[PDB]
């Protein structure tokens, strides 16, 4: 094939992709001793497909006359290779002055003419701190298709990033929504071992306490099967919430920690709970095939609702039908791309299309440069301010508060660069032949239940709340990993509640006697 | 000028001269960050005076690098601000053009090594550039755990101990006096949250409860509060006033620590331990806080003191400036001769090993150097290797990029012509080990060690009973009359005596009966 000549396209305006266009063998994750080029020989089909939505969108926008009429939008892409030191090299050469190989130390950039007017970033939130901080010096417009972590948001530290897939703070609201829906008051929340594993539940645990839930239990979950330590730390965890009393449990973690540990519950049978899925488990095919997963209990998620785009796998079929066609040539960055064959992968792989609203936020993003070029020319259907080049920092001023539309849908950056959207909520009927998946309700800033539709393992919702009030006469004594509710204790008789809010009971005297709950002895 | 000195080989340097916590981080109306509105930093000029007078010492050390001129080209970064350009200038040729290339094995940068910013965020954001080339860059005083990594970080190497020593000593401290109880605060930034939690890891096992962990808010001593803020600092300190736990530990810039203190004495809040991180362990401003000393007692972790001689006397393109640093410098002078050399030493000694790896790689005699292109990897790999004493202590590297100097646990004092901060505890790092515990000046009556615990022992015989979440609180009930606690067997719960015995009210072992 010629397809990694394609990955460049001429343009008065030139658009920056980084992507996960190949990878290195694991020969590179020893210590660098000289800068020598890194390789990245190994393939990597989700790049590719990453890829081919930004040329479409590209194209899209070069064909109509509804955005930047009279005037052509250009791009070229590079492989992350899911390194620092490559991505490093691919945005410094973004950054580098029209038409020169070199980037300038200048005091004053008044009058600087960086190579691309705006640059959509990484896939990994890793990589996206890392190149955010350097572009957002620059001000230079970055636009992520995923990259979720919540640091990404402070607009001090990174001026210009901006994304168009949800916060993990979103989806976390809508799971908080649901507790409170519900009363789901006390509950025990878990994540996996990795830095996204307790950064979900440190933003869990900080949403709780702000709207009364009550994290009675935290912890980690393994993603490793042959640690038997680690394994040990399970059974602790799936003890210790045994013994909380809780039914309804958060799990924050990877498919294969969930793998593990409901594998682990199957075998020693435990007890059935609710258990709140993540976008990271949900429809998980492992999980969903366990041998006999009627003893886990109910299950339920959160999923984001993107948008349709029929087309597309046309295109990628027309595409590479088009770089194998050898009259073609007439018209690296992916080493592998000219080698790989045409049928299964761009077949089976857009078959089995997680990936389809990355897809879909790739096209959003590239739309979302396109409408704020075209704001900040002020072009009218026919007409644009071309008398001047529009600089990077100029495009960052129109981003803000503009509104762009994606295929159907119509979007805006926030005051933190994140998308309005909107999720449907997931729950497994676990009781057919096979688990299926029934859409409960909706997320969009407030929560939609279709109560009707629901399945109970008791045909009534469960329950796990705990007193916060308690009556006059019981005493309190605090429980949760926070001092956030209390389970009342019904003082005995012979003893006196001296005041409402006290934490112990005390004895009448020898010459007096009291009933159960007394504030005050008798003789 | 003092940032500038040419020679035939060039350290960059990077110190935060002057520094805001809230700051601007991209460039101001595209131009860069001007610095000097921030303030201005005491500490931070000393240790770019200890890098000038340590290159100064290499020049006139004929025995060193001999015939060869060793220069500096000083920038001061400010905090998170100013980190991108700083680096750009360093890897540019003579012209200010870095050129992008695919394999930069001959590429001859301006400089051959960095002495890398004061604070981690600073020192990750320069290493993401510099291990592009592999430029060396040695850190003196970023704690962060996270530079271990050689894979993410595989140029950087560092004069100090880790984050986990810190950490290790504090909880040794907390040991030998039995401090079971603790109080945390944290600024509101990565520093004290990170290190905030890794107490937290090492004391879940070690038999130590924290009462609550708290944040500040992130004021600034010149600039007047909201009266939001205001409450804040009173409902922590009102949090304080209730709480039995009477230590308290703060891992905390200095800047936001002035008002909270200053609320601290406004509140007739006394009598609690006070134990500083090395992030204001040593802060001269916050140690003038004359009436400061009514607040209690007030002990710091911080490096061991090296003195070096010579560096008393002489501490008596753009932003390579600073105009009130002299000034500055001037009031706080007697106290900075007074106090021991602790960071300065780190700076001294990292500026020693570059001296020492770049002698080596020049192949120079006690007599003579071959002048050759150095290109900085292969100086990095030198300096993985360097082996030598400065001043009674043998710097090297261990696999993971630390030298192992000593850490001091320090008390504050305010008497005036002896040393402001006194070693009263000295930890070892490649034992792991706190040692030489000296005599404390405790605020207490007749200096007793101030007591934190959750409650006190039972009596013998007399069972546990937990209450809250912490393993530490629990309250003592009898073991009632045929019923025995042999509390190396269990606490929590009375053994029964046999069928032949019996026991009384509350005892460790049972008698024989009918
Ligand atoms: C985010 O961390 C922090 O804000 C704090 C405070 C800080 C902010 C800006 C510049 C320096 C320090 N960092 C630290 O204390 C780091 C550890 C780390 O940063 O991991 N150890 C520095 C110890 C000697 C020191 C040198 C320079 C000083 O002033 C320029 C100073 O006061 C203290």
């Amino acid at each position: 094939l010629c397809l990694s000549q394609q990955f460049k396209a001429q343009g008065d305006y030139i658009l920056g992709g980084l992507f996960p266009l190949g990878s290195t063998e694991e020969a590179t994750l020893n210590q660098r001793t000289q800068p020598n080029s890194i390789p990245c020989n190994r393939f990597s089909p989700l790049g590719l497909f990453l890829a081919m939505a930004m040329k479409m969108a590209v194209e899209e926008i070069n064909n109509g006359s509804a955005l930047l009429p009279g005037l052509r939008l250009g791009y070229d892409l590079f492989d992350t290779c899911s390194e620092p030191v490559v991505t490093m090299k691919s945005s410094l050469m973004f950054l580098a002055k029209v038409g020169s190989q070199s980037i300038a130390a200048y005091c004053n950039y008044t009058q600087y003419q960086p190579r691309v007017l705006a640059v959509i970033g990484p896939h990994s939130s890793e990589l996206a701190l890392i190149t955010g901080k350097f572009f957002s010096f620059f001000l230079m417009p970055q636009v992520s298709y995923s990259a979720s972590m919540d640091r990404l948001s402070d607009r001090e530290t990174f001026p210009s990033f901006f994304r168009t897939v949800p916060s993990d703070r979103v989806q976390l609201q809508a799971v908080v929504t649901l507790l409170q829906n519900f009363s789901w008051n006390w509950v025990a929340a878990l994540g996996s071992d990795d830095d996204y594993g307790r950064e979900g539940l440190s933003i869990f645990s900080s949403l709780a306490n702000a709207r009364g839930i009550c994290i009675a239990h935290e912890g980690l979950v393994p993603q490793h099967d042959t640690s038997g330590q680690q394994l040990g730390k399970v059974l602790d965890v799936l003890r210790q919430v045994n013994q909380s009393k809780v039914q309804v449990v958060v799990l924050f973690a990877s498919a294969r920690a969930v793998y593990s540990l409901f594998s682990y519950s199957i075998h020693h049978g435990l007890s059935p709970k609710v258990w709140v899925a993540s976008e990271s488990w949900l429809t998980s095919d492992l999980v969903m095939t366990l041998p006999n997963i009627a003893r886990v209990g109910t299950v339920l998620g959160f999923l984001q609702r993107g948008a349709l785009l029929p087309e597309f796998s046309h295109y990628v079929e027309t595409h590479l039908a088009l770089a194998a066609d050898p009259a073609f040539c007439a018209s690296q960055r992916c080493p592998r791309c000219d080698d790989i064959m045409l049928q299964n992968l761009s077949s089976g792989l857009l078959q089995n299309l997680q990936l389809h609203h990355q897809i879909f936020a790739t096209y959003a993003a590239v739309y979302s440069v396109a409408q704020a070029l075209h704001n900040t020319l002020q072009c009218n259907v026919s007409h644009c301010h071309v008398s001047e080049h529009v600089l990077p920092w100029q495009l960052l001023e129109n981003m803000y508060n503009m509104s762009f539309h994606a295929r159907d849908l119509t979007l805006q950056f926030d005051a933190e660069g994140n998308v309005d959207m909107e999720y449907d909520l997931k729950m497994w009927v676990w009781q057919s032949p096979t688990p299926v998946l029934h859409t409960v309700g909706t997320f969009n800033g407030t929560l939609q239940l279709q109560q009707s539709k629901m399945y109970w393992p008791g045909n009534q919702v469960p329950v796990s709340q705990c007193s916060r009030q308690c009556k006059d006469g019981q005493v309190r004594r605090v429980k949760g990993f926070h001092s956030c509710c209390y389970d009342c204790v019904d003082c005995k008789a012979g003893s006196y509640r001296k005041h409402p809010d006290d934490f112990t009971c005390t004895p009448c005297n020898q010459d007096q006697w009291s009933p159960e709950k007394s504030t005050a002895c008798l003789p | 000028s003092d940032f500038y000195l040419p020679g035939d080989y060039l350290l960059g340097g990077l110190f935060s001269l002057h520094a805001n916590m809230k700051g601007i981080v991209h460039l101001n109306f595209l131009q860069v960050p001007m610095c000097k509105e921030y303030e201005v930093k005491v500490i931070g000029y000393n240790l770019m005076q200890a890098m000038r007078f340590a290159v100064e010492e290499i020049n006139n050390d004929s025995s060193l690098l001999p015939g060869v001129l060793l220069g500096y080209e000083i920038v001061d970064v400010c905090y998170i601000s100013n980190n991108v350009q700083p680096v750009l200038y360093f890897l540019a040729h003579e012209d200010n053009l870095l050129p992008i290339q695919e394999d930069y094995s001959n590429y001859s940068s301006r400089v051959v090594a960095v002495i890398g910013p004061d604070n981690s965020e600073s020192v990750m954001t320069v290493a993401n550039f510099l291990s592009l080339f592999l430029l060396p860059q040695i850190t003196y005083s970023a704690i962060s755990d996270e530079l271990r990594d050689k894979v993410r970080f595989p140029a950087l190497l560092r004069t100090t101990p880790s984050a986990d020593h810190h950490i290790e000593a504090m909880v040794q401290l907390m040991l030998h006096f039995r401090w079971n109880w603790i109080i945390v605060l944290v600024s509101n930034d990565t520093y004290g949250r990170d290190n905030g939690q890794l107490l937290g890891e090492r004391v879940a096992r070690r038999g130590i409860c924290i009462a609550f962990q708290e944040t500040l808010p992130t004021l600034q001593p010149n600039q007047n509060m909201t009266s939001e803020e205001r409450q804040r600092l009173v409902t922590i300190v009102d949090k304080l006033q209730q709480s039995t736990a009477r230590v308290v530990v703060v891992f905390s810039p200095d800047l936001t620590l002035y008002h909270f203190f200053n609320e601290v004495l406004r509140q007739n809040f006394t009598g609690a331990v006070w134990i500083a991180s090395e992030s204001w362990a040593i802060d001269p401003v916050l140690h003038n806080l004359t009436e400061l000393r009514h607040l209690g007692t007030f002990l710091g972790i911080t490096i061991q003191s090296v003195p070096i001689p010579g560096f008393s006397e002489f501490r008596e393109t753009c932003n390579q400036e600073c105009d009130n640093c002299l000034n500055a410098t001037l009031s706080f002078n007697t106290i900075l001769r007074l106090s021991g050399e602790r960071v300065v030493y780190s700076v001294y000694s990292a500026v020693y090993a570059v001296a020492h790896a770049l002698h080596s790689l020049l192949g120079c005699d006690k007599s003579t150097c071959t002048k050759r292109v150095v290109y900085p990897w292969q100086l990095l790999e030198e300096i993985w290797k360097v082996n030598f004493t400065l001043l009674d202590h043998q710097i090297f590297f261990d696999p993971q990029g630390d030298v192992a100097l000593h850490l001091e646990i320090v008390q504050w004092q305010w008497d005036r012509s002896q040393n402001p901060f006194q070693s009263v505890a000295s930890y070892y790092p490649l034992q792991r080990q706190l040692k030489n515990i000296q005599d404390i000046s405790w605020h207490t009556i007749n200096n007793t060690i101030p007591m934190s615990m959750c409650s006190k022992r039972c009596q013998s015989g007399q069972k546990k009973k937990p209450v809250g979440i912490h393993v530490c609180c629990f309250e003592c009930i009898d073991c009632l009359p045929g019923t025995f606690l042999n509390h190396t067997e269990d606490e929590y719960e009375c053994q029964a005596c046999p069928n032949n015995e019996w026991s009384y009210q509350s005892e460790t072992s049972c008698f024989k009966r009918q």
